[PDB]
């Protein structure tokens, strides 16, 4: 009687949704056709006899990815008319997907959301995935969040956004729409998790020893993180954690809800079994700055609160004996007004392996969600990138001619300045 | 594993409609014609 | 007992009947040769409602077919199940009306109607206990809209206490096939309100919209529209031919759906309707039936039901199901939509349950709701009528056969008065 | 969906199209008889982009061919794949322009253009969702440079929101085949900047240089230059016809490569290009592709790209490859050449990946970069124009058909203003 609905918008969102939906189907024993040859209820729904239907909706204005989905092996799984598709792409223009073509599509998506919500009885909250540096992704994510915040109100929404890397970039105009989308979801999303690609590339290179990774390898790690986060809702555990038990433990103030994640262990089968993978060493590896899932240095800032999930055969006393060691270290310092900052969850189900993938099978794993003061650097560098081109009003004509006003750029800049001032104000000791 | 590059190699390797009266046998909707007449919700 | 006779006129009515009788015969297991080959005992208990008995054990419908030209009845005889109709009931003229209402109501229709009234009187005087008559005709044609409506008055004059049904197709301005449609539509609506006990409007535009959007079939034809209309027609009298938890004849619906004697124009809809490819995805449940039943696009008329407030509503469930669920769902569909239900009449939804579902389906619902949104059709019909009449266009054809403009003025005034007094109750408050 | 129509004018444009359509047909496996004989399923999924469907299962390009003389179209019909073109789309006059811009834009081109605009309107109104138009023509000829540019304005006036492409061959002073080239080049550049959404300059001199130095073939012909131009043309829209990791339609490139609405003159290049004898020596890797892609001699224009600074750049990779390598190589090509990239817009390189390589090649790259080095071409064109105009040489031919010297003065002034304001941003600093 506990449910959650995941929203996938944009090319990156759909490509990570595919990645998480192989993993969930594999973890619950459901074949790609949707047929089994009481834990499924969190992500799926029973049709009365036979197949299961995911509680997910796919959105995009550009039809190529959806058409690829509707012809692959998973054509029989998803309901045919929840893969909403458009005709014309926003083409990396934020104003397009927020004012011009997204408005005519958003009504169908909201109707689908209502039709899925009326089925659930114990709706925990929503999940949303969107790559920020694109037109349709950021614009439609903003519009959907704004509609949901007023249609439903206090229901919790979680956002797994992928911000651009510090120096590596695929587009040339992504700072503009990244800043605008951050403006939009700052006052509209309860949790936002950092996911830039460069850090995960470094993780793959160093640990998985892959020298030529593709997007699928990144999306599989993201899917594993999602599964670790939501395992506690569908498996028995000695110390459970619910989604609604987050803003009471990781969010000191309503404005501050951007945090960065990490995962451990990450190791290949060729050298995994030569070492014992004790809980102490994995919880040490999870706190290593080089294993952050976002390219930010935690040594440059304080910690505010750490929520970290275990799964497997871990014993609570071993967890406490390792939290003490971390509190001992002099290179990791917490904020003054937080004496204890750890929330611990323990689950029994070990992580599942996907055949043909990178990760091996292990009995212990740890996933941490940590809120730290050091996150302000990404905001500062994105702001610096934005200012350089906004000084000469470059690329603005592509946005003014799509219905957006001239002054809309300035207030996003002011909100980022306010956020950066707030992060500095919080981190000073009393 | 003794200095394997096979994993690197594998990546290289990859390089007037009548549907109302005729719902599919698979579907939930289809009630057999022969059984069309049990009229009791109670016993069932 | 309590049986009804079938009378149809015009080409459109004949084509509707040619599928209605096929549907009825398939429901009762009657072969196109008139021989029973059914499986269940209940298939024969109440066969006297629509079929007569003759020597040799075969069954013959008590239908009367009339038209001013012989082509349509000479064509329907060669179709499937065309041999069931008694050759004696075929009455036709040698001239036709040419879509001229005056010719089919004053000059030609007056002389011929004596022969068809003779067989109508023969059929009604003989039957065990009369329940009433049901009429299928089109308002877009001359001979139909003239002779049928004059026959309505002639029947009403002789059987004032029996009930009278009319399934009327009104010409929509979107799909127009005749230029003189407004004249004979407006003239017919004038006479139809004075004599018909019940009227059910059906539009070709709404049928095309339904076929294109819900069934999603590529090439609609008149056979599909006729099949939908036939299923809707059969759904109304199902509980009069089969046992059920709450039997409800036509007179009981007449009592509960008509508040005032001049407000008897309903719009209907049938559920469930699903595409061939999605018939396996869906699960048939009472919530699924009731959510599609009140859907605006599911109505058999282009009138938008959320542009007005329902005076009353009716539902005729089919199949074996629990009554508690039906009642609670009816209450829920009325609590969540209180703005679209008139407030000075509480509990304005009628429900009925029949234990015999349609052949091939486990559950089905027929919806008959009296709403104030029907005013829009008369508004546009009168708008076209007054746009064409102000120049006296095509008026000489009508005035050359004894008709005058005074009967046009009276018809327009009465139709406008009906439009006004139908919406008078929409703004009424307690 | 999101398809485009092809329009070509003049002899040079017709010869370019005669190879572009051959390349497209060979890519999609269409025989010269219009019958599909391909191998892969993906070859037919998005064939509606360029080809229409007719009875009998054959395919016909949606191309429109126009010229002021019938010889070139009477010759292209007898060539290979010449039967695909619909005979109705052939429109021609009986007089010709004689390389006189005035005749092809004021006197003769004005009367004929109604017929070609009729078929253009027929083609655009019909198609599912329009993406835009692409235009191939030469600036060195009269009828082409006149009628094509006037048609550009006529199309823009009727479809202001669609996108417009132009592949324009400008007359180089090295290989000159017409003495009156500067006049109709300068007159055409004036109109082309006001209406074309994108423009891509191509020079015969650069094509000869490439053929002589990189391919090292002894005797270049127009067939080789046409083949190179056709490969470059096909490379731009590849991801719009095939799936990929990051799809990017033409509008997305328009957003990311044009900073200001008047700076839309790009120069392109195709990689890899290797000689027949060295095609076995080389190994196709991403570094090998990217080192040849930014090579100065590889540009399709004689303009030297290390004489200026890139405002932005784009790359469209083809084939299956890792994205991490592409991003790191793009970063490396931008860190080692920081002097040639403008500093007030960071991360000014766009990348895209398509999983379907060209037939016969495993990897390919199309490069589209907006650079300030293009000023040199307009400088020399204007230099020749002002050297010839000061004596009023050959001016009477133009002035005898209603044109005056004032339109020459305005064109020269606007072209010089464009030259100045294009380099204005080269010296701009943050
Ligand atoms: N982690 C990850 N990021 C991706 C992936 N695909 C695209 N991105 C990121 O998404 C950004 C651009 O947005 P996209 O998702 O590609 O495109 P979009 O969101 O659909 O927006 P449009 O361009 O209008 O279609 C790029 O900067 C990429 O970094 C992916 O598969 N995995
Ligand atoms: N549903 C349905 N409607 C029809 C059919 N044939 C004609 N119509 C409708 O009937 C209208 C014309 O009526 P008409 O044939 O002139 O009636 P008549 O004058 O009595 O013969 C058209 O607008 C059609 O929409 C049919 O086979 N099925
Ligand atoms: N690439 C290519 N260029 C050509 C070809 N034929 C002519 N040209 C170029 O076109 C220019 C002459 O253009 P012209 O034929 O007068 O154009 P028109 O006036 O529209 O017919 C010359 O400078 C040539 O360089 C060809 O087959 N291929
Ligand atoms: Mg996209």
């Amino acid at each position: 009687m506990r449910e959650v609905i995941s929203i996938h918008v944009g090319q990156g969102g759909i490509q990570v949704g595919n990645a998480c939906w192989e993993l969930f189907c594999l973890e619950h024993g459901i074949q790609p056709d949707g047929q089994m040859p009481d834990a499924f209820n969190t992500f799926f729904s029973e049709t009365g006899a036979g197949k299961h239907v995911p509680r997910a909706v796919f959105l995009d204005l550009e039809p190529t990815v959806i058409d690829e989905v509707r012809t692959g092996t998973y054509r029989q799984l998803f309901h045919p008319e929840q893969l909403i598709s458009g005709k014309e792409d926003a083409a990396n223009n934020f104003a397009r997907g927020h004012y011009t073509i997204g408005k005519e599509i958003v009504d169908l998506c909201l109707d689908r959301i209502r039709k899925l919500a009326d089925n659930c009885t114990g709706l925990q909250g929503f999940l949303v995935f969107n790559s920020v540096g694109g037109g349709t992704g950021s614009g439609l994510g903003s519009l959907l969040l704004e509609r949901l915040s007023v249609d439903y109100g206090k229901k919790s929404k979680l956002g797994f956004t992928i911000y651009p890397s510090p120096q590596v970039s695929t587009a040339v105009v992504e700072p503009y729409n990244s800043i605008l989308s951050t403006h939009s979801l700052l006052e509209h999303t309860d949790v936002a998790v950092m996911l830039d690609n460069e850090a995960i590339y470094d993780i793959c290179r160093r640990n998985l020893d892959i020298e030529r990774p593709t997007y699928t390898n990144l999306n599989r790690l993201i899917a594993q993180v999602i599964s670790s986060l939501t395992a506690s809702l569908r498996f028995d555990g000695a110390l459970n954690v619910d989604i609604t038990e987050f803003q009471t433990n990781l969010v000191p103030y309503p404005r501050i809800h951007f945090m960065l994640s990490s995962y451990a262990p990450i190791i290949s089968a060729e050298k995994a079994y030569h070492e014992q993978l004790s809980v102490a060493e994995i919880t040490n590896s999870a706190f290593e700055p080089a294993n952050m899932m976002a390219k930010c240095d935690p040594r440059h800032g304080k910690y505010m609160a750490c929520s970290m999930m275990y799964r497997g055969d871990v014993v609570p006393k071993d967890v406490n004996a390792s939290i003490a060691t971390i509190k001992t270290k002099r290179t990791i310092q917490f904020v003054d007004w937080c004496p204890t900052g750890f929330k611990v969850g323990i689950n029994y189900q070990p992580p599942t392996v996907v055949p043909g993938g990178d990760l091996a099978k292990v009995m212990r794993a740890v996933c941490m969600i940590s809120n730290s003061t050091a996150i302000a650097e990404v905001f500062s560098r994105l702001d610096h990138k934005f200012d350089l081109m906004y000084a000469k009003r470059a690329f603005v004509h592509w946005y003014v001619g799509e219905g957006m006003e001239e002054g809309e750029f300035s207030e996003a800049r002011e909100d980022l300045a306010a956020l950066e001032k707030d992060y500095e104000e919080v981190g000073i000791e009393t | 594993m003794k200095d394997k590059e096979s994993i690197e190699k594998t990546r290289i390797n990859q390089r007037v409609k009548q549907l109302l009266h005729n719902p599919d046998p698979k579907s939930t909707l289809f009630i057999p014609e022969n059984q069309r007449f049990d009229k009791d919700f109670s016993v069932f | 007992m309590r049986e009804i006779v079938h009378i149809q006129g015009g080409q459109c009515g004949n084509q509707i009947g040619a599928k209605f009788w096929e549907v009825i015969s398939d429901e009762h297991g009657i072969d196109p040769t008139g021989t029973y080959h059914g499986d269940s005992d209940l298939q024969l208990e109440r066969i006297n409602v629509y079929y007569n008995e003759a020597t040799g054990g075969r069954y013959v419908p008590r239908a009367i077919l009339m038209d001013l030209e012989p082509g349509t009845m000479d064509s329907v005889r060669a179709g499937p199940f065309g041999q069931l109709f008694r050759p004696d009931n075929f009455v036709f003229g040698q001239t036709g009306a040419g879509n001229n209402w005056a010719k089919g109501h004053y000059t030609e229709g007056a002389e011929l109607i004596d022969s068809v009234l003779d067989v109508v009187r023969k059929e009604a005087e003989g039957c065990d206990c009369l329940q009433g008559f049901q009429i299928t005709h089109s308002l877009g044609g001359g001979t139909g809209s003239g002779m049928g409506t004059l026959l309505i008055s002639k029947v009403r004059e002789e059987y004032p206490d029996r009930i009278m049904e009319t399934f009327s197709v009104v010409p929509s301005p979107k799909v127009s096939d005749t230029v003189v449609e407004p004249y004979n539509a407006t003239l017919s609506v004038h006479q139809l309100v004075e004599n018909a006990d019940e009227c059910m409007v059906i539009d070709n535009e709404a049928l095309y919209d339904i076929c294109f959007r819900t069934l999603k079939l590529t090439t609609p034809t008149y056979g599909d529209l006729n099949h939908l209309v036939s299923a809707a027609m059969s759904g109304v009298t199902c509980c009069l031919r089969f046992p059920g938890q709450l039997n409800s004849d036509l007179r009981k619906l007449a009592v509960n759906l008509i508040p005032f004697p001049r407000l008897h124009f309903f719009m209907i809809g049938f559920a469930p309707l699903t595409s061939r490819g999605s018939q396996q995805y869906r699960a048939l449940t009472v919530p699924e039936l009731t959510q599609q039943m009140f859907d605006a696009k599911n109505m058999m008329c282009a009138a938008d039901p959320r542009h007005g407030r329902y005076l009353t509503a009716s539902a005729l469930f089919r199949g074996r199901m629990s009554t508690k669920e039906v009642d609670e769902q009816m209450l829920n569909v009325q609590n969540k939509n209180s703005s679209y239900f008139v407030e000075w009449i509480p509990n304005n939804i009628k429900s009925s349950i029949c234990d015999i579902p349609p052949k091939g389906l486990k559950m089905a619902v027929t919806f008959v709701g009296n709403s104030t949104a029907i005013q829009e059709m008369f508004k546009r019909v009168a708008e076209q009528f007054t746009a064409m009449f102000r120049r006296k266009a095509f008026l000489h054809w009508y005035t050359g056969e004894g008709m005058d403009e005074m009967e046009f003025t009276e018809a327009e005034s009465n139709m406008n008065d009906l439009v006004s007094e139908y919406q008078q109750y929409q703004d009424a408050t307690a």
